[PDB]
């Protein structure tokens, strides 16, 4: 994973996102959704999804939330106050903690001013405390600003490392982007049915065809402009649409 | 280097209040983790509050709410405005500059009695006697009793004698008032010869009395 | 769940020796805490850093031994001037838990007390009450007994004692016992006696006066 | 039981202002009918304002508007923030706990002069003389004159003599400043014998002067 003071930032983009494999994986110790409850994720579409990744203590997962304070949310990683995404977290004691102490996971513990939301700060200047110019030298009136979790496998819970991923769905002003999944049923034939073919809503009997579209045409129309054939998206076969009987 | 001094302690009753000023003698209280540490007498320590270089509070468990911390960087002062003291905090207060650990933390007191005594001493001189005399030395002292406002001091000869001068811990009677006695030994050849005057000062009140101790009549 | 740290307090030793103090940790803590020196009537001073990296401005007598849990401090080659308590803490976490504190005595040998009894001052008998003070001066074993007797009747339940901190120079204790009576009850008896028992005395010492005898 | 004390009086000019704090020494100002009673000197009383246990105001007739009452239960304090004093209220203010009638109401003063004198005394000693002497006793005193800030005090020998000491009501001259004289009789055998020093204290200012009175030269 990535440190807590220099988190990563992956910009998920146009694709088919299935937040159900996430939501039901039962391996996550924390799955909170803020802008939007979790089950309705696989039914919405945004412009961009960002995913931020890092590693913290066990009991600092409560500062990854909109409107908190503490050494993590103050100056390591700040979430805006109208967040939209979801926060996921799971314990990772066996991967990140090693006997003798894993001193490779640092965090920032001194900064001049709290972060703006989604702002990032990887500098390593000596936190000049005393009016006396530090001059880049340690000692008194000058602290190094980074400390390290010394993780060890025999730590009580709440001191073992947790890995965190923060998904943030954003909606600029583009034309579209990544969308959830497309729940579909099965296609029946020879029965007056109520059908929807990726947008085409109609009613009628469906029947095997013997016409041949061109391999970019979806549905066919009659003279007087009524839909009378479709192509099944999944199997790509042409089916005629006749009305069911009236008289 | 840094010599934090604090001021503001005294005596008050419940529902009272009090501002404490951790005067940052020393530098840069604008950018340091500061905190209040508390201990009742005869007890271990306890943690109260904390300010971040950037502003956050996180108060303790029992003093959740009803208790406020702040700083002032231009004055180099930490401010602790409390109120509604359950009088169950009667304690000795410390403010310490957390520097990755702690250290650098002055001292300062407080008492929150539900009474309004603050009377002062009742001083008697305990004369040097042959029952206290043994060979080369003999002991004499001053008994200062029946006072509520705990911090009281008795010196010997305006602070002159430091040999044998021993003030014993004050005792709390059933009446609710404190009492103590401070005694010093001095060569038995010198029973009445030199000056032995106990200087009693009561700081919550304004009592100042000098009492001479002489051998029994 | 908060951590509850523990300590085997009330140490006693002599100078130039080795002594060792442990600190329990009743939860899985990592290895970041700290020890403090609390001289009586003063401010603490931290000695051991967040493990064993002893903070500067300290001598070479402390040796903090760290672990996952069960941390342990050790003083080797003592020096008469460490009369105070030693606490544990636990940096990192905001609300931190503190220890229980270990006072440490300085074994001496066998130094009996100077005893002295003081009758009540004439000023106090005007007020209507009689304090009878008995002083025990300098003494190692603090396990001293003060028995008041009034006309040879052992007095129970009208006395109070207090004791000083172990002296930084000669490592002794001093004790003051006060017997409190009314003027009326004071004037009903003659001999006031204070009988002190102590290891440096082969048999107890009684200092006594006779009310009303210049 | 209940011993209401108040604080906040002083001197100011029109359009001024002032907060008065009826400090509820005593209990439960959260649930009691409280009120302000006013009287000009030499006059009968007058009623000002009132708070309900639940919050309501109902101010008086002439002080309708421009005048605000409130409480604080956690501090046990009543707050009276006034402003724009027509200076025609120069009065002696009382705050009383209405308990189905009234009673239990401390005291506290105020003056709203349109001037800024606050100068202080002009003290002279009026010597004991045979024209004041008659038989066994003779009278001596101190004349303290020309001051605006009405509350002024003169004691005799730091508060020692209470026999014959009589301070007469201050008089208001045409100049606009007050003046008074306090006199005490003392046996004529004791004209100069003992100490007779008048201690003049002016509280709005900070004047403190001791003047000795001796027989005429
Ligand atoms: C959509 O997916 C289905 C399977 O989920 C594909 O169906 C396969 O079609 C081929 C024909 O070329 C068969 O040989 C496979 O056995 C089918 N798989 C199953 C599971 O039935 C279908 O082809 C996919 N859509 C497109 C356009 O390829």
């Amino acid at each position: 994973f990535a440190s807590v003071y220099a988190w990563n930032r992956k910009r998920i983009s146009n694709c088919v996102a299935d937040y159900s494999v996430l939501y039901n994986s039962a391996s996550f110790s924390t799955f909170k959704c803020y802008g939007v409850s979790p089950t309705k994720l696989n039914d919405l579409c945004f412009t961009n999804v960002y995913a931020d990744s890092f590693v913290i203590r066990g009991d600092e997962v409560r500062q990854i939330a909109p409107g908190q304070t503490g050494k993590i949310a103050d100056y390591n990683y700040k979430l805006p106050d109208d967040f939209t995404g979801c926060v996921i977290a799971w314990n990772s004691n066996n991967l990140d903690s090693k006997v003798g102490g894993n001193y490779n996971y640092l965090y920032r513990l001194f900064r001049k001013s709290n972060l703006k939301p989604f702002e990032r700060d990887i500098s390593t200047e000596i936190y000049q405390a005393g009016s006396t110019p530090c001059n880049g030298v340690e000692g008194f009136n000058c602290y190094f600003p980074l400390q390290s979790y010394g993780f060890q496998p025999t730590n009580g819970v709440g001191y073992q490392p947790y890995r965190v991923v923060v998904l943030s769905f954003e909606l600029l002003h583009a034309p579209a982007t990544v969308c959830g999944p497309k729940k579909s049923t099965n296609l029946v034939k020879n029965k007056c049915v109520n059908f929807n073919f990726n947008g085409l809503t109609g009613t009628g009997v469906l029947t095997e065809s013997n016409k041949k579209f061109l391999p970019f045409q979806q549905f066919g129309r009659d003279i007087a402009d009524t839909t009378d054939a479709v192509r099944d998206p999944q199997t790509l076969e042409i089916l005629d649409i006749t009305p069911c009987s009236f008289g | 280097e840094v010599q934090l001094v604090e001021s503001g302690g005294g005596l008050i009753q419940p529902g009272g209040s009090l501002r404490l000023s951790c005067a940052a003698s020393g530098f840069t209280v604008s950018s340091n983790y500061m905190s209040w540490v508390r201990q009742a007498p005869g007890k271990g320590l306890e943690w109260v509050s904390v300010i971040y270089p950037g502003g956050s509070t996180f108060y303790a468990d029992s003093v959740k709410g009803r208790f406020t911390i702040s700083r002032d960087n231009s004055k180099n002062t930490l401010y602790l405005q409390m109120n509604s003291l359950r009088a169950e905090d009667t304690a000795v207060y410390y403010c310490a500059r957390e520097t990755l650990a702690f250290d650098y933390w002055g001292q300062g007191t407080l008492v929150t009695v539900s009474s309004a005594s603050t009377k002062g001493p009742s001083v008697f001189p305990l004369a040097p006697s042959s029952k206290s005399t043994s060979g080369g030395t003999a002991a004499l002292g001053c008994l200062v009793k029946d006072y509520f406002p705990e911090p009281v001091t008795v010196s010997w000869n305006s602070g002159a004698l430091t040999s044998g001068v021993h003030t014993f811990p004050a005792v709390l009677q059933s009446s609710g008032l404190y009492s103590l006695s401070s005694v010093v030994t001095v060569p038995s050849s010198s029973l009445g010869t030199q000056t032995y005057i106990c200087n009693v000062n009561h700081k919550p009140s304004n009592t100042k009395v000098d009492k001479k101790v002489e051998p029994k009549s | 769940d908060i951590q509850l740290t523990q300590s085997p307090s009330f140490l006693s030793a002599s100078v130039g020796d080795r002594v060792t103090i442990t600190c329990r940790a009743s939860q899985g803590i990592s290895s970041y805490l700290a020890w403090y020196q609390q001289k009586p009537g003063k401010a603490p001073k931290l000695l051991i850093y967040a493990a064993s990296t002893l903070q500067s401005g300290v001598p070479s007598r402390f040796s903090g031994s760290g672990s996952g849990t069960e941390f342990t401090l050790t003083i080797s080659s003592l020096q008469p001037e460490d009369f105070a308590t030693y606490y544990c803490q636990q940096l990192n976490s905001y609300p931190p838990a503190f220890g229980g504190g270990t006072k440490v005595e300085i074994k001496r040998t066998v130094a009996a007390p100077s005893v002295f009894i003081f009758p009540p001052s004439d000023e106090q008998l005007k007020s209507g009450t009689a304090s009878v003070v008995c002083l025990l001066n300098n003494f190692y074993p603090r396990e001293a007994k003060v028995q008041w007797k009034v006309d040879n009747a052992l007095q129970s339940g009208n006395s109070q004692e207090s004791v000083t901190e172990q002296d930084s120079k000669d490592s002794t204790y001093s004790l003051s016992s006060t017997l409190t009576l009314s003027k009326a009850d004071y004037e009903k008896h003659k001999v006031y006696a204070c009988e002190v028992t102590h290891q440096g005395l082969s048999s107890p010492v009684t200092k006594s006066f006779n009310r009303g005898e210049c």
